[PDB]
């Protein structure tokens, strides 16, 4: 059976014009990147901030169609237009927009906001989607005043937990997260995580958990994928990725962690050189310039996703190594 | 000191029922301190910070006993004058870096507006000072994304490039409501180190807000906790997390991810912060705080200092073992 | 405790009363408009009488008037003060149903023409300036050919002449609008485009819209005028703002009164309109709420 | 030594054969050109133009006009005049009117409604030239006021030197967009709808005039042209507000020149209408109306109110006929009497109008509304545009309508024949569709007879033939305010409505 | 040709529809070959082909279009800017109250009050016409027909002041129609722009308020503003009858209304046709300014 949603070599390019009239530049912003997600399970997405990651969000809720690829969910192609059968398929996947204030409709109030997608979806009328509204605006620890508030009227913790309330409020398969904790709380990120968690474990939702906090992936992901820029880097169970760092930029990645325990604090290993830029990528693999392992191979060709016993690796010293 | 508040109230609504959005907060800010501020979202951080640099608009309304910056009064000297000493000496990080910056300019401008403006270089210098601050900043590409509009940015950069310009500013007085929210760690030890190396070598302030606390543990002197519109703890870094003294703090501190394993459900403090309609007498804690007694529920706590320095707003603080 | 819910027309009319000079010119134009439906139980006398003995008599408070002519009379003879509550009734018909009709028409194309595409862009972009190089007079001309003599040929000429204003500047708006990410956040939700248009872009769109319709009730009014000064849209018996300024024009140096108080009754209307458009936007504004 | 006169209109072209409104006139053949024979400034007098002496058969049916000596054409830039004024210059400026076989007639738009209109095409049986200084007109029948329709300002004398020089240079279009004539102002500039230049013809045979140039400084609004007169920005002006005269009666600087004018106001009657069928009703709708208000109220004292169809100063004016006097019980008295006491609806078309003293038709229209209403009869003004109030009266499908005349000839066959004879009635000049044959009978002998002392009888008759049939309701004869600065001597005012500079000298 | 997309049927579209209007049936056909060979037709009272009937006016409304819009911008936009500024003092009151009596009165009135005060009474503007009537140019030279570029380049002793003292009071008259749009949208976008959080942002770097205003601000407002330049230079081309009337200007208005009351159909057709033309032109460039003045919809 086809999985939940998969992904194939998904490329996304975005024309750069330094003005009206202008030579046009290219940025590379999603380069290939390969995934199977299946009912139930986290695919945790990490690595650089400014690495296709919002993009590869994007793609995969159909608010955009890439600069090639496919894109598979249940076995149905999501990128060949099917008009009639789009109005099936919308909401079976949603999103939680990152610095969400500029998705949120400004002359609504938050009870409009939420209810909308039930008015579309659903048959429940005037004052049960008023019902829902409180309810899952309780579930995230929401009050009840707040439903005639405006999203100008918020503090940006509160916006995060309105915009997890209306992408969790269908009942979608598939939410592609991005960052939906990172304004929260840890008193209510715990609330909110736990809904997640109950959600994931009542409905079979599954999420596209976009991160920078790694103490959270570390906690709600089945499997954890790295990014480095537009491409992926590492593969694997989480299980997998935090014991064992094989690719070098996830041991640099995972080796900078915050931790509060003071003994299980490390002096962190150190990048320096030229950052790669996404206009004029580096010939071969991007990280060379910063990595420590750096043999010749490296500014000659690019790595491709070779197996070691499961953890997908794209590097060449672990090839030597193996 | 450079920043005294000796109280401060924001209330929103009208006058018969008040939303009490921040509410008789005073703290204290030595030139060279770094002060965090940790606590509930919703608690008034960020309206706690607006509220000083004078960015609080009709529909709120600002109380204060007396606030002070540099040796002038905020209240006694006038609008034509408290703004530009506010704005001359003090920066701020605001919490959404996409609709904080303008849509219709690109961030070469956006930026170089900064430096002019505090440094007064000409074009080739301001040019060149954009670049050397994205780069140290981390930026992928300085030449080019001084040409790019903050809606080309990704959010993780446009955050980037608004601390970029709140550096140029030459604050006394730096205000980071989030600074590493939207950043990878591996960048996140960047900012904090040239944050902190800023405050180090021209003996700048910093008031540095989050939500995740070893970051703060790990970086500033100074810690004040904000509960519900009031501070509930406040001490030196260090101890505080080793030892705390409210129950507000405890009840913090036993929610982290260290304290479960994988796919565990995490623990939390059960209720929803007061509301405007709902908010009980006495302690504001009382509905979810364990300790609570009779007079947590008749008497407001004072907030009460420790022999240790510290102070704690509660009528029974925890000793170093966790019990009042 | 919390109180009670407001509805939107509540809340609306709550939020409306805090701006003064909007009751104040709300206030101002429903007294006018009671003056008009009762002006046959008001007014001084029927407006078809020529009083002979009084050409050119100036208003009351002046040397030669009379209390009988408060106002005082035009060249013909006929109180100015019943012409004025007169008048009221077709100048108001005239610019309630341009208004209406031109904002309605301009709202839809351009809301259309703003968030479908580019193709329906371009071929309503052709309609609209097609539609500003067509004269008013010759619409007007046009539409003496298609129907007999009537009203209806000067408010559809009116109309027309109103409209590229209202379809453009809606598109001007929903050109911003459609690329911010509420509009996003509701097409992932399932939003269809009608709803995207008339629900969540629509109320960001009514910042310039209130504007362009709040000086088209002048510019209805001054446009039959210019209308009046050719023999086009109105008859001598039945008064009307614009044709009775525009019939008048000759004596303006000579007879103030005739000339001026027309002048007045077209300006407290516009200063009225003015007023309530700055308390129907601050009646929206979230900011302030 | 200069004037500038603040014109009502820009001219539709620059040869007056093509066009009838006044302002053409004004600026195309007044200035321009000249005729056989022309009118004395300050009279209708029949005087000698370019024809020294001219002599009428017995038979009345034959001219002969002995031309001027010496007459010269102004030097255009496109041609050099050869040669002086010929009869085959004449012969010519009527060939272009007379038969299709001229190859100037069809250039420029050959509609000549001015002379298809004049009967002039079915009257001259022939033009001959008998030398080179002598032209003869041969006439189908004998026609009286002949002598003076030679004189207004249609017929004009234009070069057939010219002519050719620009027909064998393939451009004739330049015979009327470029004009060369004999008259004592000649062209040197048109900027289109803002001025026309002209300059003094040096050459010019009669009385050289005393300005060097004229400038008309085009200006369609009464008001702006009297802000202009009052600090020297034109020293003439035409048709002024009724409004403004007490100002410009009053004022230090200005010479209101002003005459009795030949301009009659009347609203006319369909006779053919059911309501208008019947002469007691048209009685009754005269008696209804109070004319002495209407010369306060639309005039503002600036009209006398009419007995008859003729101006008052002209010769055969009728001064026995009493007239309809303001007595609405009378009126009521004939509808009792007719059987319409119950009252009935009528038509009343107002007229926006080209030429100047015409009154402001609007405000008569309403007034004689009110005046109907009064005794039973309610009115409906109706003001369509000028073309299709045109198409619609041809049509005959009006009750009533608003007209205005003026004494264009100088004889009063320019109002009996041309205004209320069955020979305007298809052609749509007589608006009121009238032909009482004892009317026909007393205009037909009138023209084609000798003795002016039997033209003042039989003219005296149909005064007294119209008044007792009542075809229209003849209202207010307009006087002709002409305000010319007090810096400007020798002006004198033309009662046929036109403007003429050739004798001026500024202060 | 200099036109995005629909060229032909744009020039078959308003040509057919102002044919049918016209004349309220294969003189349709005829007509349009001819203008496609490329001329207009023959004018039936000047009897001059349109072309060279339209240039010469054509030249006379867009000199005073222009002039009109210049002013009106010069002062809509700073007052409509200080309007919101000042939201609710003596200036927002007084200045944008002015505003609405000049458009209050109908164009034939304050256009006869601007000339018995400002030019019989006070004697500071003369009263009528493209330059003074006694002063003429030398048609020898090779003029454009713009009088103030006419004038400026080969005119006389003084000549060019007296072409712009001529222009000035035409210019007001017609400019204050469009001044009140000007003053209402800038001020009402500007309100909209001032409460958002960029500009909040502004003034926490310090900025001049000036700056924060004219930089910051006004860049955001400017969308509507400059809609409504676009939108009034269609009428101020198209329309401008009763100041052409008054101040006796040789435009174009005058000429295409005067062509429809002597049923001169080629000046109709043509005319009307010609102005779509250069308000599409217009129209594609303040839709091209859109993108300039917002980056986010290029
Ligand atoms: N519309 C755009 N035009 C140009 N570049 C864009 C545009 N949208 C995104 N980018 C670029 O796309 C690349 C990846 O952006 P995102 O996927 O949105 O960033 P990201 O990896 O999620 O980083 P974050 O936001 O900091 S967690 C970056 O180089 C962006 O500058
Ligand atoms: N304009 C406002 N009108 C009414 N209530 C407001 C307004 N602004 C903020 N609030 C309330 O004030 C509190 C938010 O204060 P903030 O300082 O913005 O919160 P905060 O502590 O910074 O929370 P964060 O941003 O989520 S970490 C909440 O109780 C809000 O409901
Ligand atoms: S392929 Fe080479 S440069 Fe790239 S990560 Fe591996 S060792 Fe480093
Ligand atoms: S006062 Fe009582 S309820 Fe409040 S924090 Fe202290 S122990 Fe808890």
């Amino acid at each position: 059976q086809q999985p939940l949603l998969q992904a194939i070599d998904l490329k996304k390019h975005y024309p750069v014009k330094k003005g009206m009239f202008a030579p046009e530049r290219l940025v590379k912003a999603l380069d290939g990147v390969s995934f199977n997600l299946e009912r139930g399970k986290t695919l945790a997405v990490v690595g650089e901030s400014g690495c296709g990651k919002s993009t590869l969000g994007r793609l995969l809720t159909m608010i955009e169609m890439p600069t090639g690829g496919e894109l598979y969910y249940q076995g149905q192609d999501l990128l060949k237009h099917d008009p009639q059968a789009q109005k099936l398929r919308r909401q079976k996947i949603q999103i939680v927009f990152q610095n969400p204030y500029g998705s949120l409709n400004p002359r609504k109030k938050v009870g409009q906001i939420l209810e909308e997608p039930l008015l579309i979806n659903t048959s429940l009328s005037k004052e049960q989607r008023r019902e829902k509204a409180l309810s899952m605006m309780a579930k995230v620890g929401l009050k009840t005043e707040h439903y005639d508030r405006y999203p100008h009227m918020f503090s940006g913790g509160q916006r995060q937990r309105i915009a997890i309330a209306r992408g969790l409020m269908l009942d979608p398969d598939v939410v592609i997260a991005d960052q939906p904790v990172s304004a929260l709380d840890v008193s209510v990120r715990a609330q909110v995580l736990n809904l997640m968690m109950d959600l994931q474990q009542e409905l079979g939702l599954s999420y596209v958990f976009i991160s920078h906090d790694l103490s959270v992936v570390e906690h709600i992901a089945d499997e954890v994928m790295v990014m480095y820029l537009g491409r992926c880097v590492e593969k694997g169970t989480k299980d997998q990725i935090f014991n064992n760092p094989r690719h070098p930029y996830t041991q640099a990645l995972l080796s900078a962690t915050p931790r509060l325990n003071p003994d299980d604090r490390r002096e962190r290993i150190k990048l320096s050189g030229e950052l790669p830029s996404p206009l004029n990528p580096p010939p071969g693999c991007a990280f060379n310039a910063r990595c420590r392992r750096r043999f010749g191979p490296c500014t000659q060709l690019q790595p491709q996703l070779k197996d070691y016993g499961g953890q997908l690796v794209a590097c060449f010293a672990v090839d030597q190594d193996e | 000191a450079l920043l005294n508040v000796d109280k401060l109230s924001v209330h929103f609504g009208d006058e018969s029922a008040p939303f009490r959005a921040v509410d008789r907060i005073s703290y204290s800010v030595k030139q060279g301190e770094v002060v965090g501020i940790v606590g509930e979202s919703g608690s008034g951080k960020s309206v706690s910070s607006l509220a000083i640099m004078g960015l609080i608009d009709y529909p709120g309304r600002v109380m204060a006993e007396k606030l002070e910056f540099n040796g002038q009064d905020l209240q006694r000297i006038s609008e034509k004058e408290r703004r530009n000493l506010v704005g001359a000496e003090v920066a701020m990080i605001f919490q959404d870096p996409m609709t904080s910056l303008n849509p219709c300019y690109t961030v070469g401008f956006q930026i170089m507006e900064a430096i002019k403006v505090h440094q007064g270089g000409n074009k080739s210098t301001r040019r060149q000072r954009a670049i050397d601050l994205l780069n140290q900043v981390g930026i992928p590409d300085p030449a080019s994304r001084l040409d790019v509009y903050p809606h080309q940015l990704s959010g993780g950069m446009s955050q980037r490039v608004m601390i970029a310009m709140a550096i140029a500013c030459r604050p006394k007085l730096l205000i980071a409501d989030q600074p590493t929210t939207a950043l990878d760690v591996t960048i996140q030890a960047q900012i904090i180190e040239l944050l902190l190396e800023l405050q180090q070598k021209e003996n700048m302030a910093l008031v540095l807000i989050t939500h995740d606390l070893a970051l703060v543990a790990e970086a500033a002197h100074k810690i004040i906790v904000m509960y519900a519109g009031q501070v509930v703890e406040t001490g030196d870094a260090h101890a505080i997390f080793h030892a705390p003294r409210h129950p507000y703090t405890q009840a913090l501190l036993r929610a982290l991810p260290e304290f479960a394993q994988d796919k565990e459900r995490l623990a939390s403090l059960p209720g929803v912060v007061p509301g405007k309609y709902d908010r009980p007498n006495g302690c504001l804690l009382n509905p979810r705080c364990p300790y609570a007694t009779d007079r947590c529920r008749a008497e407001e706590p004072a907030l009460n200092m420790l022999a240790d320095g510290r102070q704690s707003k509660c009528h029974y603080p925890l000793d170093d073992a966790g019990r009042p | 405790s919390a109180p009670v819910p407001m509805t939107p027309l509540q809340e609306f009319w709550h939020y409306f009363k805090r701006n003064k000079g909007a009751v104040v010119g709300l206030v101002y134009v429903v007294i006018v408009l009671f003056i008009a439906i009762f002006a046959n139980w008001i007014a001084p006398y029927n407006p078809a009488e020529q009083f002979r003995d009084a050409l050119l008599a100036p208003p009351a408070w002046q040397e030669g008037g009379s209390m009988a002519h408060l106002l005082g009379t035009d060249d013909v003879g006929r109180d100015v003060l019943s012409r004025l509550m007169y008048g009221a009734r077709l100048s108001l018909l005239v610019g309630c149903l341009v208004v209406v009709l031109s904002l309605i028409m301009g709202v839809i194309l351009g809301l259309i023409a703003g968030y479908f595409g580019g193709l329906v862009d371009n071929i309503i972009m052709r309609v609209v300036d097609i539609m500003l190089a067509l004269p008013s007079l010759l619409l007007a001309l046009v539409l003496v050919a298609i129907f007999g003599p009537s009203i209806g040929n000067a408010a559809l000429a009116l109309t027309f002449v109103a409209l590229p204003h209202y379809v453009r500047l809606t598109r001007a708006a929903v050109l911003v609008e459609v690329n911010r990410d509420y509009v996003t956040a509701s097409r992932v939700a399932g939003a269809g485009a009608m709803r995207q248009m008339f629900i969540n872009i629509f109320p960001n769109c009514l910042a310039p819209l209130i504007v362009q319709a709040s000086l088209g009730f002048s510019n209805a009014i001054l446009d039959m005028a210019a209308l009046g000064f050719l023999g086009m849209g109105a008859q001598p018996p039945t008064p009307e703002w614009g044709t009775m300024l525009s019939d008048v024009l000759q004596f303006a140096q000579s007879a103030w009164w005739v000339v001026t108080f027309p002048g007045l009754a077209i300006l407290l209307t516009v200063l009225a309109f003015n007023l309530m458009g700055d308390g129907l936007r601050d009646a929206l504004d979230p900011k302030l709420k | 030594k200069t004037l500038v006169y603040c014109s009502e209109g820009s001219p539709e072209g620059f040869n007056p054969q093509l066009f009838t409104s006044g302002t053409t006139y004004d600026a195309s053949s007044v200035p321009l050109y000249n005729r056989l024979v022309e009118f004395k400034i300050g009279t209708t007098e029949v005087i000698p133009g370019l024809a020294e002496k001219w002599e009428v058969s017995e038979d009345g049916k034959t001219y002969t006009f002995h031309l001027r000596k010496g007459v010269k054409w102004h030097d255009n830039k496109e041609f050099k005049p050869t040669r002086e004024l010929n009869a085959d210059d004449v012969v010519f400026s009527f060939d272009r009117q007379k038969n299709a076989q001229n190859p100037y007639h069809k250039v420029s738009g050959g509609s000549y409604e001015y002379f298809e209109g004049m009967g002039l095409p079915e009257l001259i049986s022939e033009v001959k030239k008998v030398d080179d200084n002598t032209v003869q007109f041969v006439l189908t029948r004998p026609e009286a006021p002949f002598l003076a329709d030679l004189a207004m300002d249609f017929a004009s004398i234009l070069s057939k030197e010219y002519a050719d020089a620009m027909m064998k240079a393939g451009t004739p279009e330049k015979l009327d967009l470029n004009p060369i004539g004999t008259g004592p102002f000649q062209l040197q500039q048109y900027q289109k709808d803002s001025r026309i230049r002209y300059k003094a013809f040096d050459g010019y045979w009669g009385t050289k005039p005393q300005i060097d140039t004229l400038v008309f400084s085009i200006t369609p609004d009464a008001s702006v042209r009297y802000a202009k007169l009052q600090k020297n920005e034109c020293q003439v002006m035409p048709y002024p507000n009724p409004a403004d005269i007490a100002r410009m009666k009053q004022d230090k600087s200005i010479n209101l020149m002003e005459m009795p004018g030949l301009n009659v106001g009347y609203l006319s009657y369909n006779v053919q209408k059911k309501p208008l069928d019947d002469v007691k009703v048209r009685q009754a709708l005269t008696y209804a109306v109070n004319k002495d208000a209407i010369i306060k109220a639309v005039y503002q004292g600036a009209g006398v109110s009419a007995k008859n169809l003729i101006p008052p100063t002209m010769w055969g004016y009728n001064d026995d006929v009493q007239d309809y006097t303001y007595d609405p019980e009378k009126a009521k008295a004939l509808l009792k009497e007719a059987g319409l006491e119950k009252g009935f609806s009528i038509d009343l078309w107002a007229m926006p109008v080209q030429d100047p003293y015409n009154p402001n038709a609007r405000r008569m229209a309403e007034m004689i509304q009110a005046d109907w209403a009064k005794v039973g009869v309610q009115a409906k003004i109706v003001t369509y545009e000028w073309g299709e109030y045109l198409k619609r009266a041809k049509d005959g499908e009006h009750q009533t309508v608003m007209m205005g005349w003026t004494g264009r000839n100088g004889d009063p066959d320019n109002f009996f024949a041309t205004l209320f004879s069955c020979a305007a009635s298809e052609q749509g000049s007589n608006y009121s569709k009238w032909c009482y044959k004892p009317f026909e009978d007393l205009i037909q002998p009138a023209r084609a007879t000798d003795d002016h002392n039997k033209r003042v009888e039989l003219y005296k008759q149909a005064q007294v033939v119209m008044h007792d049939q009542a075809p229209a309701l003849i209202i207010a004869h307009s006087t002709v305010f002409e305000p010319v600065r007090k810096e400007v001597k020798g002006y004198v005012v033309d009662p046929l409505g036109k403007h003429h500079f050739e004798n001026v000298s500024i202060e | 040709l200099r036109r995005l997309g629909l060229v032909i049927p744009t020039f078959i579209g308003i040509t057919l529809l102002t044919f049918a209007f016209v004349h309220m049936w294969q003189q349709y056909l005829h007509y349009i070959w001819g203008v496609m060979h490329g001329d207009l037709g023959i004018s039936m009272k000047s009897r001059i082909p349109v072309w060279e009937e339209f240039v010469p006016r054509f030249q006379a409304t867009l000199e005073l279009g222009v002039c009109a819009m210049i002013f009106a911008t010069a002062v809509g936009i700073p007052v409509g800017v200080l309007a919101a500024v000042k939201r609710g003092s003596i200036f927002d009151h007084t200045a944008v109250g002015l505003a609405l009596t000049g458009y209050s009165m109908p164009i034939f009135w304050w256009g006869m009050m601007l000339i018995m005060l400002v030019s019989v009474h006070w004697n500071l503007t003369p009263v009528s016409g493209r330059v003074s009537d006694m002063v003429f140019l030398d048609d020898s030279n090779p003029l454009t027909g713009f009088m103030l570029i006419d004038t400026a380049i080969w005119g006389e002793d003084g000549n060019f002041i007296d072409a712009v003292a001529h222009m000035i009071l035409p210019a007001i008259v017609l400019g204050t129609i469009p001044l009140a749009v000007i003053v209402r949208m800038t001020r009402s976008s500007m309100l909209e722009v001032l409460g958002e959080d960029y500009i909040r942002t502004a003034r926490a770097k310090g900025l001049t308020r000036m700056r924060v205003i004219i930089v910051h601000a006004l860049r955001n407002a400017m969308l509507p503003v400059v809609t409504v330049i676009g939108l009034q230079v269609g009428t101020l081309l198209a329309g401008a009858i009763l100041t052409e009337t008054i101040f006796s200007w040789p435009g174009l208005g005058r000429w295409l209304i005067d062509a429809l009351q002597r049923r001169d159909y080629p000046v109709v057709q043509g005319g009307v046709l010609l102005v779509a033309t250069m308000i599409i032109l217009v129209n594609l460039l303040v839709d091209l300014l859109y993108g300039v003045v917002n980056p986010r919809i290029r």
